[PDB]
Order: structure tokens, then C-alpha cells, then sequence
């Protein structure tokens, strides 16, 4: 047996979210849904509030979320039991997102390289960016408006604690390389504004 | 109180081999089943077998079928798995789902294996000084650069954790040559400056290493 979800779902607070599960005769098989908010182990629905409600028939089963919180923004898994292999049997799971979050434009912070890394015969440039949401960020670094995309590492966004996102990129360069350019920039945009910081040997 | 308890983080290297033991408490252990279940980072669940712990029997997925081991131990409630020859696709959270004897009710906290062939580095500390561009409106920028360690994780505090406040310490990034790399900033007055000492307390209990970094301005 296969189980197939939506991979996503998105939804404004307080409306009423639906995820399918969809398999061979589903409707005669019992479905269980399990819940999994990130950083933490999976805690099991199944229906805790009664805006939790199930309902299984012909061949998708369906959790529905009534009067929908941010506290339920997480990850959902129907389950079953494939009785030809005494199987448990997970299916894709879907992200449910809520539309009620305020948007945020992303604060940058650029630091130049340490005299002591410098005296190590190493430098990284290192660019701090927070309080932005929705999460997606992309960055990018200049060297005299030259494009550079050689020893760039950047992070993946991560919520913060004030429920906004930050992620941070590191250039990787050479003493000779960094003291050879008159500045370096990293640029970072976010739902196409964009924010710059320079820094430069001086 | 139905919980169950698995064993701390594992490091291990591409070859080797890993236990992890899973403790049940506030049920009889033997009258419900055991599953497991692993999670890779970014990926969805798959589950991987069950052992009932009355006749010890297992029944495995196809795909772990060979490499895992299940056991378990009557006496102390605890069941076991055991993950031979390790691969870097083995990375991934590893749980314990407690399974009716139709409940598949509870789940332990689960167990990180992170499977790699970077070796165990403490990092070089590097402070982040202030200065212009770090100060914007009477508040400057301080930081302090952890750089190059592997395993996860570190901890940093500033002032031996007398400066909470305006404190944001980043994820770490996982470079390509396998070592990890964090910062932690601080947004102070500038007024401050001059008249207070801060210094970022970097701890990494896995290379037994601790670095308190003073940072200066410029």
C-alpha cells in the first residue's frame, strides 16, 4: 500500500484546513493522523482540541482543522496498517502553513575579518540576517560589483524565537584576496526588496 | 505517566556501528508493541519494524532488512536497535512509537545518528569587534566567530551569562569540508563601550574545549 498527501497546505487564521489522504480502499482500512511541530517527535490527533476531526470513506481519508491557530502550523502524516505485510505504512506528509503572520524585512549585519584570523593567514566575511518573514532569503556577495559565488556557505532559514526567521552566509577568502579588492558587499533579498551592507579593508 | 526515553546523540563514522536503547515507563512493557520509525532531515517518516516484547519476535521493511537489529530487554523495559555498517543516508532522528497490542499511541524524543567523516575539532574563536558599520543609532554591533568544529553542538554565553539581553546567536552552517560555523552578537549601547568588558563563553563539551573571547573595539 502507498499512501499519497498534499505536500502542503496553507490557510488564514481562524478558516478551516483540509488534508487528504489519499490509497486503495481507504475508506475500510482505519486512518490515524499524527502531528509534528518542528524540533519535536511526532504526538498523535486521530479525532487535543475537537477542531480536530477525521473522516475516512471510499478511497482518501481526510483530517480537517477547524478555526485554524498558528500553534497548529506543523507537519501531518496519515497513517495505516498494510494487513498483507503486518506493515505500518506512513504517508508523505503535509505542511500546514497559516497566512496570519505579520511580513518583516530582513535586518543585515556584515563583519570584516579579525586581525587575529587575518594573522592566521585566513579571513571570512561574515553576514547576519534576522526578523524577516515570510522565510525565504536569498544572498548574494560582491567584490567592486563583481558577482563572487566561490567560498559563499549559507544557512537555510530558521525561525527565531519571536517567530520571525534568520540565517546567515559566510564568505570564504584569502588575506591576499580580501586586501586586494577595495570592498566586499552582501546583498540579501527578500520578496524583492533588497538590503545591502559594504566592507571594505579601511 | 506513558513515556518513553531513548538514548543521547550518536556521532559516528561512515563503517561503523550504532545502539540505541529506548526506555518505557507508566505501562507494562510487554503487552504493546514496539515500532521504530526514522526520519531523515528534511524528509517525512518511514517506519522500519516492530518487535513485541513478549516473544521477541521482529518484522522489518525490506529496506532495513539485513543492517537493523531489534531486541529488547524484559527485565529493565527497554528496547533496542542496533544499525551495522553505517552510511551518511543513515543520518537522520531515530524514534521508538509505542504500537497497540491498536493504539501505534506515544512516541519517545527521539535519537540523533548523524553519520559523517569529519573528525572531532574544537573551534577557533574569533571576535567579531564593533566599530562603525557594527553601530547604528547609538548601538553597536559585538560578536564572536566559532569556526571549524565538528560535532554539534556548541554553546555560547557573553559574561559568563550575566548579559542575556540582546543577545542572538545563529544556527550553525555546515560547510563543505564538513566542519560547522556559528556566530553570536550582541547589541549593546555604544555609550558602553570603554567602561564594560564583554567577553563570549564558547563551550564544546564533544572536543572537551571551552574559549572565553575578549572582544575589543577597533
Amino acid at each position: 500500500s502507498v499512501l499519497t498527501q498534499p505536500p502542503s497546505v496553507s490557510v488564514a487564521p481562524g478558516q478551516t484546513a483540509r488534508i487528504t489522504c489519499g490509497g486503495n480502499n481507504i475508506g475500510s482500512k482505519s486512518v490515524h493522523w499524527n502531528q509534528q511541530k518542528p524540533g519535536q517527535a511526532p504526538v498523535l490527533v486521530v479525532y487535543i482540541p475537537e477542531r480536530f476531526s477525521g473522516s475516512n470513506s471510499g478511497n482518501t481519508a481526510t483530517l480537517t482543522i477547524s478555526r485554524v491557530e498558528a500553534g497548529d502550523e506543523a507537519d501531518y502524516y496519515c497513517q495505516v496498517w498494510d494487513s498483507s505485510s503486518d506493515h505500518v505504512v506512513f504517508g508523505g506528509g503535509t505542511k500546514l502553513t497559516v497566512l496570519g503572520q505579520p511580513k518583516g524585512a530582513p535586518s543585515v549585519t556584515l563583519f570584516p575579518p579579525s586581525s587575529e584570523e587575518l594573522q592566521a593567514n585566513k579571513a571570512t566575511l561574515v553576514c547576519l540576517i534576522s526578523d524577516f518573514y515570510p522565510g525565504a532569503v536569498t544572498v548574494a556577495w560582491k567584490a567592486d560589483s563583481s558577482p563572487v559565488k566561490a567560498g559563499v556557505e549559507t544557512t537555510t532559514p530558521s525561525k527565531q524565537s519571536n517567530n520571525k526567521y534568520a540565517a546567515s552566509s559566510y564568505l570564504s577568502l584569502t588575506p591576499e584576496q580580501w586586501k586586494s579588492h577595495r570592498s566586499y558587499s552582501c546583498q540579501v533579498t527578500h520578496e524583492g526588496s533588497t538590503v545591502e551592507k559594504t566592507v571594505a579593508p579601511t | 505517566q506513558v513515556q518513553l526515553v531513548q538514548s543521547g546523540a550518536e556521532v559516528k563514522k561512515p563503517g561503523a556501528s550504532v545502539k540505541v536503547s529506548c526506555k518505557a515507563s507508566g505501562y507494562t512493557f510487554t503487552d504493546y508493541y514496539i515500532n521504530w520509525v526514522r526520519q531523515a532531515p528534511g524528509q517525512g517518516l518511514e517506519w522500519m519494524g516492530w518487535i513485541h516484547p513478549n516473544s521477541g519476535g521482529t518484522n522489518y521493511a525490506q529496506k532495513f532488512q539485513g543492517w537493523v537489529t531489534m531486541t529488547r530487554d524484559t527485565s529493565i523495559s527497554t528496547a533496542y536497535m542496533e544499525l551495522s555498517r553505517l552510511r551518511s543516508d543513515d543520518t537522520a532522528v531515530y524514534y521508538c512509537a509505542r504500537g497497540g497490542l491498536y493504539g501505534m499511541d506515544v512516541w519517545g524524543q527521539g535519537t540523533t545518528v548523524t553519520v559523517s567523516g569529519a573528525s572531532t575539532k574544537g573551534p577557533s574563536v574569533f571576535p567579531l569587534a564593533p566599530s562603525s558599520k557594527s553601530t547604528s543609532g547609538g548601538t553597536a554591533a559585538l560578536g564572536c566567530l566559532v569556526k571549524d568544529y565538528f560535532p554539534e553542538p556548541v554553546t555560547v554565553s557573553w559574561n559568563s551569562g550575566a548579559l542575556t539581553s540582546g543577545v542572538h546567536t545563529f544556527p550553525a552552517v555546515l560547510q563543505s569540508s564538513g566542519l560547522y560555523s556559528l556566530s553570536s552578537v550582541v547589541t549593546v549601547p555604544s555609550s558602553s563601550l570603554g567602561t564594560q568588558t564583554y567577553i563570549c563563553n564558547v563551550n564544546h563539551k564533544p572536543s572537551n574545549t571551552k574559549v572565553d573571547k575578549r572582544v575589543e573595539p577597533k
